[PDB]
């Protein structure tokens, strides 16, 4: 029916990444 | 299960997990042929989605990869 | 500007801006804001009078 | 009669020269529609 | 010192000088108009009259005069109704026929379309169907013709013309001073005796005589033209022993102190009378007979010129106690030396008395045909909550009133009111926690219900097949009132209201009254009244607790009753005065008996109002629907405000089609004020500023400056509007709905 | 013209409506004497008469009578209410003389209030209409 | 603070001064107007930007003027 | 530090909370011919004694209140003092000696704009230089 | 099935990511180092 089980994983650790990215930015607009 | 049917078939926008539904709750929103508890969307996304040319889920699911990566570039 | 005489007003911020005023009295101390002018119409305060300068009226005749 | 005078000052005041000529434009409106009524607009020869 | 009478000749003449003088009564607007502003005050001020004169005595005689006045007022109201009543109305139709002709005065004239409201009430007659039930006032007043009520006309218009020339009188020929007016257990005593128990005795001599007589002829099955007229009562004697045998023994069994005889026509029965649904005719006469002695008796109490009696300033002053400090000491010179703070109580007093005649005059059907006319007793019944509501609000207001204005801290020092003052922070915040303690453990179990019945889970709720609430103490009062005809009052045949217990009393098919019982839902609503009345003392008595000062502004007295705030500062201060303590508190009044009356209105249709059938079972206008819908706010909505609002809507084309107008232009004024009550006058002063431009531009401009209202007026005319509008909707909900399924 | 207008006596919903006609006064024939007049106008396709406000002259009593007859009401209100205003601005209590009408000065006005067409154009050409955009007040900018 | 300014078209009528609740405004010797008197703010810190001083002041818009600032708990009049 | 005898009133829950041990408190004094009631800017009716009078308040604008009301009793000798939780006693009312509705010499003037409010600059003209357009 | 990620993630969302936040934020505004 839908994706598997490793494509929900696999988006959750690219979902790390803007995370990440997102931390950093939100940090430096802060400082 | 909706490309073969846009006229009779209800959108879903996503599934409900929600433990304050009592098990008549439950029976009321297990709608639009899925397994459980879900929202129909009112958003017209499968519309524009299915006009623009995809056609399965791994489609879409590409498409959410990539759009993660585009706002890990921004 | 002299006793009696009709002048209107040059002071933006003034609630009679650009209107007919009588002149009541003048002070000759040098003060800064000599020339008592009086009104028909009060301000929102309610008040008819204000000190002008001779340089915010002009003689209305 | 000094009174009189008093009187029609009284009926030259706002509210009740408001409420007398209001009341008579008001009579005016009613009898017409009285008499003529149902007019939606100007009939055409 | 003494009660006498003392009067000044000649105060004031009577010329229309001041009546070519607008605003003659105060020195600042006696000036003249500047702005706009001095329009408005020409009213705000018109009937304060200590900004009229200082003096107390000037202000007495003005208030005695428009005491006058107004009477004089309340009886043209009074008597053009009974004139209605007598010319045009279908009043005799209704007497031949109670259950089937609907009353009505007030033909309406065709010109518009309009007299599509001229619709069949029954009797040969078309015109508006009234609700205010003079009808069964008249039939128990024992009224049998049209002209025994022109006749009651034309002496109210004689009395109305005789109130208007006695306030003329006592303003300009005959003004009393100011120690007249200071002689109030004089006052009282005349009240308490001549007002209330020679009222009540006459009353009661009515009742026996006339009433009683003609209304069980009426019950009895006799044509109106049949039964005597009521001064022939009076002359011939053997009509009266036919009706009642106790007039044949005559007047020595009351001085001789035989009052058994007199058990025909002055009973004890309790209940309703069968026939008609009202009380007990010879219940009211005994009644009445009653309350007179015990009023004539009160107001023997209070000294006046012969030694015996009461100083009620020595009773004042005798009720100190440890708690209290000098207890009552200063409130007799409060209570003497301002109207504000007896306006205050009166008012007060009066509201209070006026929603309790509102719950009896329900629950025991005083009239004839009352109970089962259901549109007059909703009617009746909401009308009295909202005026008793109004009152109440106003003497908070002149509470406020008199602790700005004629508050004296050297009378009042270490009494009850200056002890109150003196810890206003505990009273304040213990209110404060109360109103928040009943508004989660009142409405919070209602959202507890809507989520828990949306989440489908019923079980969890709070209703009776579920978490139950019972309001077991009033369940238990009302088992106390239905045997109390047994044992706690063995001279009563029947309970007090049959809304206590005792069976359903039917007249002609349709409910008069039943048991209203009580589950969870009322446990739920009491609960919500409860909450909604304290939130409104919190607001009153917060307004006139903190009136004077603050540990904000400790200055307000200086500032005034009735003052916007005292500018942005110290975080800001908007609404510190009294005015506006009863400005927020009027709006909780509006909530607060909305849903009392919402309340009245469902529950009674649900559980009491409807159909009785030969078998005897009760077939109710809702269909019982109280118990499981009214827990949720969802079905309040659904099913009473979306279900029975079908009646105002579906309304154009038939005869109520004024209501669904008055319906939906009370909408539109209730809308109206939330422009008032939202903004503010710099907006509205800048607004007009561009349009006296626009004039001065065309020279058209008016002397009088344009100004906008001021922030009090702005405040004023909102919530007048919100009440206007919010009270003529449920108006004209309740007329439209009861006057089709009632 | 649009949306299905024919004339009312063509129409079977107008004459529909005509035969159950509710009587708007005192008379028995108000109410067959309202579609006897309402006859010659256009009429929906659920009987009831549309107005035609575009300026042709077949409509003219629809729109174009009634704006000729309230223009002339109205400017002859603001005219006389102007001319009101002006004439008591000369006599130092004109503050006074607006909560109280003079109706020595005001009835001779509405008097005259016919020629507020002519009036109004003799006093735009003359230039007395309007004031000078200095002589009046402005705020601060 | 609040900042309580005083413009030069003062004239010295000292109903600011009179109208103020927590002693702000002070009268000081001058020589631009006739009573020979301008207003002046030493204590601004006792301001609580009530603005009773700017509902005093006679003046076609006002000699005085109060700009609503920073709050301390002196300034929002607080108790506790 | 101060001399005076304390009002005589049964109490209030109106008095001074915790700021006054905490933050800082005020003090007023003033002496009377007889002895008469007044009312408490914290609500409350009080007898003040003949002589000085001493009464701690929670907010300066407590004792103006206080001193304007003392005024229609015709006296004007009260002062306000601000007190600190170390015990520091300032004199604050009137801190001139002089009420200040009346002129003292060597008072300064303070905040004066020696220009009329509409010849201030407009605020775009002092962007981003931290000060105001009232400023100087 | 992977539907179990649901128990998993709303209980975060619902009450871990505001008590976290909730604590972190107080702790802040309270704080008076910077
Ligand atoms: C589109 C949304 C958006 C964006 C991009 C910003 C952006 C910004 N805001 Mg902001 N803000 C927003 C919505 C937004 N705001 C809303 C809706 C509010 C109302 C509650 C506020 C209230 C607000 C305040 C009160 C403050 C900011 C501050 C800031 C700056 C630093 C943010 C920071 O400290 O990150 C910190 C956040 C994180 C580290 C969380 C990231 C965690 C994820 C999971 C990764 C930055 C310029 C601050 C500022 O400018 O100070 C110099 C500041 O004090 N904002
Ligand atoms: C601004 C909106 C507006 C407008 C344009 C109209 C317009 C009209 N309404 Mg109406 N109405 C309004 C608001 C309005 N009304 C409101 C708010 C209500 C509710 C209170 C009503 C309630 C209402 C009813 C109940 C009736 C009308 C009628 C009429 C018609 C007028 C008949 C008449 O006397 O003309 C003729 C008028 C004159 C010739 C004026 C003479 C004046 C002097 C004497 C002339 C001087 C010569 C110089 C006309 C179509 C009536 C009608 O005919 O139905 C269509 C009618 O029965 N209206
Ligand atoms: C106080 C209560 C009261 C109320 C609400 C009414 C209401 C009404 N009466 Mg009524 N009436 C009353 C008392 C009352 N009456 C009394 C006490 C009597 C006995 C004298 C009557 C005798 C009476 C008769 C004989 C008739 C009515 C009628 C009417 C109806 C139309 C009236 C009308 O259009 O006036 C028109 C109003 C005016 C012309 C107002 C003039 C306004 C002036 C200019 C104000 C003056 C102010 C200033 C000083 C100058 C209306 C429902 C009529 C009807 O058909 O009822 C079904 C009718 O025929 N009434
Ligand atoms: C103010 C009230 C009032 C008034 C004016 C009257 C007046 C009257 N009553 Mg009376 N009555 C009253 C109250 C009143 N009653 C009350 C309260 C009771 C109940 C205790 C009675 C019980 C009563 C009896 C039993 C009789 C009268 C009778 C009478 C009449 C003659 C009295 C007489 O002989 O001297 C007279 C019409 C007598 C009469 O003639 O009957 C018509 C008579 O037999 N009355
Ligand atoms: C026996 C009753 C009674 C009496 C004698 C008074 C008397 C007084 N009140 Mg009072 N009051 C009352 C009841 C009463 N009130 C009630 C029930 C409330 C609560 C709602 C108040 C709330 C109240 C406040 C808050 C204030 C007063 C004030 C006053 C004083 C001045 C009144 C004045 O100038 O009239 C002026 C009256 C008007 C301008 C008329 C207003 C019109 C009303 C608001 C609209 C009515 C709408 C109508 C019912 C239905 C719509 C009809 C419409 C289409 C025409 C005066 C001593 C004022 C004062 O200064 O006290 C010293 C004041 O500030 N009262
Ligand atoms: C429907 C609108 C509404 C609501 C909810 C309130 C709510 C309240 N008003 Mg009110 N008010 C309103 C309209 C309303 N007002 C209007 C229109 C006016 C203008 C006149 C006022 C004027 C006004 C005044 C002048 C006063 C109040 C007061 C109160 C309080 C009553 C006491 C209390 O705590 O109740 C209990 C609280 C409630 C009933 C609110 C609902 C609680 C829900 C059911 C439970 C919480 C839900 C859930 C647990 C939260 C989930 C959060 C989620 C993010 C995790 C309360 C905060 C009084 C007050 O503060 O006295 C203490 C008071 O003096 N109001
Ligand atoms: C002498 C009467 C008069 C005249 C000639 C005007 C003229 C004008 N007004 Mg207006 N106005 C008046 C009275 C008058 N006003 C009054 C009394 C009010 C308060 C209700 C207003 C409120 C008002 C507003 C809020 C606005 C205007 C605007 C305007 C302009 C556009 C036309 C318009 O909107 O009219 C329509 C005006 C109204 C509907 C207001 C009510 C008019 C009343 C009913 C007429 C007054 C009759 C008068 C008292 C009779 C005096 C007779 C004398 C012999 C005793 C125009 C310059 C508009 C503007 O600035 O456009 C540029 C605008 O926005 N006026
Ligand atoms: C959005 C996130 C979220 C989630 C996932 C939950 C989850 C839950 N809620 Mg909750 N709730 C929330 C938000 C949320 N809530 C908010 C915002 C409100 C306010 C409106 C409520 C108000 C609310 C009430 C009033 C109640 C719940 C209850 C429950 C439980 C479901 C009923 C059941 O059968 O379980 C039964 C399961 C248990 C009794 C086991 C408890 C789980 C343990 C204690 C977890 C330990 C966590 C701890 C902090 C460490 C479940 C644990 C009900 C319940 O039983 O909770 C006690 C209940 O009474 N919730
Ligand atoms: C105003 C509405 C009442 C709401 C208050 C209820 C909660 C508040 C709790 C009170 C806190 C302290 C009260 C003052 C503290 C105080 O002054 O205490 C002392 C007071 C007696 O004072 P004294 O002994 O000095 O008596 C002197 C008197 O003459 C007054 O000077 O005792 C009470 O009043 C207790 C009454 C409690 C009030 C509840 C009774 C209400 C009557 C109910 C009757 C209605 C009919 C019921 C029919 C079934
Ligand atoms: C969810 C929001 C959580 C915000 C708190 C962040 C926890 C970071 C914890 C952390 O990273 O700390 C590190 C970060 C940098 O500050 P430091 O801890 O270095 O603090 C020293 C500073 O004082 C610099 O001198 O602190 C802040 O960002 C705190 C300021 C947040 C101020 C709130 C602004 C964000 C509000 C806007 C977001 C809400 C609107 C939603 C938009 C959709
Ligand atoms: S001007 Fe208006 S908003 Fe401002 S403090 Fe006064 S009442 Fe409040
Ligand atoms: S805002 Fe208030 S405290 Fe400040 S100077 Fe004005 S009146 Fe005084």
């Amino acid at each position: 029916s839908s994706i598997s089980d490793t494509q929900v994983y696999i988006a959750l650790v690219v979902a790390l990444i803007p995370g990440l990215l997102a931390w950093r930015l939100a940090t430096e607009l802060y400082k | 299960q909706w490309i073969k049917d846009p006229l009779h078939v209800r959108p879903i926008a996503h599934a409900i997990w929600d433990p304050h539904f009592g098990k008549p709750a439950i029976e009321a929103f297990t709608q639009a042929g899925a397994n459980g508890p879900v929202n129909i969307a009112y958003s017209g996304v499968y519309h524009w989605w299915y006009t623009i040319g995809m056609r399965t889920n791994t489609e879409l699911y590409t498409g959410s990869v990539f759009l993660l990566l585009f706002a890990s570039l921004f | 500007v002299q006793r009696g005489s009709k002048v209107r007003i040059l002071r933006p911020e003034s609630y009679w801006f650009q209107d007919v005023g009588t002149v009541a009295s003048v002070d000759q101390s040098g003060i800064k804001y000599p020339v008592i002018v009086r009104f028909d119409k009060v301000n929102y305060a309610g008040i008819n009078t204000n000190n002008f300068a001779v340089d915010e009226l002009i003689e209305v005749e | 009669a000094d009174q009189s005078s008093y009187l029609i000052k009284f009926i030259s005041t706002a509210p009740v020269a408001a409420t007398i000529w209001l009341t008579i434009t008001a009579g005016i409106l009613i009898e017409f529609n009285r008499f003529f009524p149902d007019l939606l607009f100007h009939p055409l020869p | 010192k003494k009660a006498r009478v003392i009067v000044d000749k000649d105060p004031v003449p009577t010329s229309f000088e001041k009546w070519a003088q607008p605003g003659h009564f105060d020195r600042t607007l006696a000036r003249g108009p500047k702005t706009t502003t001095w329009i408005w005050n020409l009213h705000a001020l018109a009937h304060d009259f200590d900004t009229h004169t200082s003096d107390l005595e000037d202000i007495s005689r003005k208030i005695f005069a428009a005491h006058f006045g107004h009477l004089a007022v309340v009886t043209i109201w009074l008597s053009g109704m009974i004139f209605h009543g007598a010319k045009f109305s279908n009043y005799e139709a209704w007497l031949s026929d109670p259950l089937n002709v609907r009353p009505s005065a007030q033909v309406v004239w065709p010109i518009v379309g309009q007299d599509i409201l001229n619709g069949d009430v029954g009797g040969g007659f078309h015109g508006i169907q009234i609700t205010s039930g003079l009808f069964q006032v008249w039939r128990g007043w024992g009224i049998t013709n049209s002209f025994q009520l022109y006749c009651t006309a034309i002496g109210g218009l004689v009395l109305a013309g005789l109130f208007l020339f006695a306030g003329w009188f006592h303003y300009h020929k005959r003004a009393p001073k100011l120690e007249w007016f200071q002689n109030v257990e004089s006052m009282l005593n005349h009240h308490l005796q001549v007002l209330l128990g020679c009222g009540s005795l006459g009353w009661a001599g009515h009742l026996i005589h006339v009433s009683a007589p003609i209304n069980k002829l009426m019950d009895a099955g006799v044509a109106v033209k049949d039964i005597p007229l009521p001064h022939e009562f009076i002359l011939n004697k053997s009509l009266l022993i036919d009706l009642f045998p106790g007039f044949a023994a005559g007047l020595t069994p009351f001085f001789t102190l035989n009052w058994g005889q007199y058990a025909d026509f002055l009973t004890f029965k309790g209940g309703l009378n069968p026939v008609t649904g009202g009380l007990w005719m010879t219940d009211i006469a005994h009644h009445h007979l009653a309350i007179a002695v015990v009023f004539i008796i009160a107001g023997h109490q209070y000294r006046t010129n012969w030694g015996i009696g009461h100083s009620i300033k020595e009773i004042l002053e005798n009720h100190k106690g440890p708690f209290t400090g000098e207890g009552h000491k200063g409130l007799y010179e409060n209570l003497t030396t301002s109207w504000h703070a007896q306006l205050a109580t009166n008012l007060a007093f009066l509201g209070s008395l006026t929603i309790i005649i509102a719950h009896h005059m329900y629950a025991m059907p005083p009239y004839p045909y009352l109970a089962t006319d259901y549109a007059t007793q909703l009617c009746i019944f909401t009308h009295h909550i909202w005026i008793g509501g109004f009152l109440i609000v106003g003497g908070a207001a002149h509470a406020a009133i008199f602790m700005v204005r004629d508050y004296d801290p050297v009378v009042n020092q270490n009494n009850v009111l200056d002890r109150v003052i003196r810890h206003r922070d505990a009273i304040i915040s213990h209110l404060n926690w109360v109103c928040i303690f009943l508004g989660f453990h009142s409405f919070g179990l209602y959202i507890h219900n809507d989520t828990m019945r949306a989440l489908g889970r019923p079980q969890d709720m709070f209703s009776d097949t579920a978490i139950q609430l019972q309001p077991v103490f009033a369940q238990w009062v009302q088992n106390l009132h239905t045997l109390a005809p047994g044992g706690t009052a063995p001279n009563a045949l029947e309970p007090v209201s049959y809304a206590f217990g005792g069976g359903v009393l039917a007249v002609g098919g349709k409910v008069a009254m039943m048991p209203i019982a009580l589950g969870t839902a009322d446990f739920l609503i009491h609960h919500i009244h409860a909450f909604t009345i304290h939130v409104t003392v919190l607001i009153l008595l917060k307004g006139v607790l903190f009136a004077r000062s603050s540990r904000l502004i400790p200055d307000k007295a200086n500032l005034g009753f009735r003052f916007p705030c005292d500018g942005p500062g110290r975080g800001g201060t908007c609404q510190v005065s009294g005015w506006d303590h009863v400005f927020l508190g009027l709006f909780w009044m509006y909530n607060s008996l909305s849903i009392v009356i919402f309340h009245f209105s469902w529950k009674m249709q649900s559980d009491v109002w409807g159909t009785v059938d030969a078998a005897g079972n009760v077939s109710h206008i809702t269909g019982g629907n109280f118990a499981q819908s009214a827990i949720t706010i969802n079905g309040w909505l659904r099913d009473f405000l979306w279900a029975q609002a079908s009646q105002v809507i579906n309304s154009y084309g038939s005869a109520l089609s004024a209501y669904g107008l008055m319906f939906l232009g009370a909408h539109f004024v209730w809308a109206f004020s939330l422009m008032f009550l939202f903004s503010g006058r710099g907006y509205w002063q800048e607004l007009i500023e561009s349009i006296v431009w626009a004039h001065n531009k065309l020279k058209v401009a008016p002397a009088i400056q344009p100004r906008a209202l001021s922030i009090t007026q702005g405040r004023a005319v909102g919530v007048a509007h919100y009440l206007l509008g919010g009270i003529a909707t449920t108006w004209a909900f309740f007329h439209a709905h009861i006057l089709s399924v009632g | 013209l649009g949306a299905d207008l024919t004339p009312c006596a063509e129409n079977p919903a107008f004459q529909a409506l005509a035969k159950n006609a509710r009587n708007t006064t005192a008379d028995p024939q108000s109410g067959q004497k309202r579609f006897e007049r309402y006859s010659q106008a256009l009429c929906g396709p659920e009987g009831y008469p549309h107005l035609i406000v575009d300026g042709r002259l077949d409509r003219a009593g629809d729109f174009l009578i009634p704006s000729i007859l309230f223009l002339y009401i109205a400017g002859w209100i603001g005219w006389v209410g102007r001319a009101y205003l002006q004439a008591i601005k000369k006599d130092s209590d004109t503050e006074q003389k607006e909560i109280q009408l003079d109706l020595g000065i005001a009835l001779p006005i509405i008097a005259t209030g016919f020629a507020w067409p002519a009036a109004a154009v003799k006093e735009l050409l003359s230039g007395e209409l309007t004031a000078k955009d200095s002589e009046i007040t402005v705020s601060p900018r | 603070s609040h900042t309580v300014k005083i413009y030069d078209t003062c004239i010295g009528c000292t109903q600011c001064v009179r109208a103020c609740p927590t002693d702000v405004l002070e009268m000081v010797p001058w020589d631009g107007c006739k009573a020979a008197q301008v207003a002046s703010s030493p204590r601004t810190e006792d301001c609580v930007g009530c603005k009773r001083c700017e509902t005093a002041c006679p003046t076609d818009f006002l000699s005085i003027r109060v700009y609503l600032g920073a709050e301390t708990t002196r300034s929002m009049g607080l108790a506790y | 530090t101060l001399s005076g005898k304390t009002p005589l009133f049964a109490g209030s829950t109106g008095g001074l909370l915790t700021k006054a041990v905490e933050e800082e408190k005020y003090a007023i004094t003033w002496t009377s011919p007889k002895a008469q009631v007044f009312e408490l800017p914290t609500g409350g009716a009080a007898t003040m004694h003949e002589g000085e009078n001493l009464l701690y308040i929670a907010r300066k604008e407590y004792g103006i209140a206080l001193g304007g009301q003392l005024r229609k009793f015709k006296i004007t000798n009260y002062k306000i003092y601000r007190i600190l939780p170390s015990g520091e006693t300032t004199f604050i009312h009137p801190a001139d000696g002089v009420f200040p509705e009346k002129v003292n010499a060597g008072r300064e003037k303070v905040r004066f704009n020696a220009r009329s409010i509409g010849e201030n600059p407009n605020p775009s003209q002092v962007k981003f230089s931290g000060k105001a357009t009232y400023d100087a | 099935d992977a539907s179990f990620l649901s128990s998993i993630f709303v209980p975060v969302i619902g009450w871990v990511v505001p008590i976290a936040t909730f604590s972190f934020l107080f702790l802040y505004i309270e704080r008076e180092d910077v």
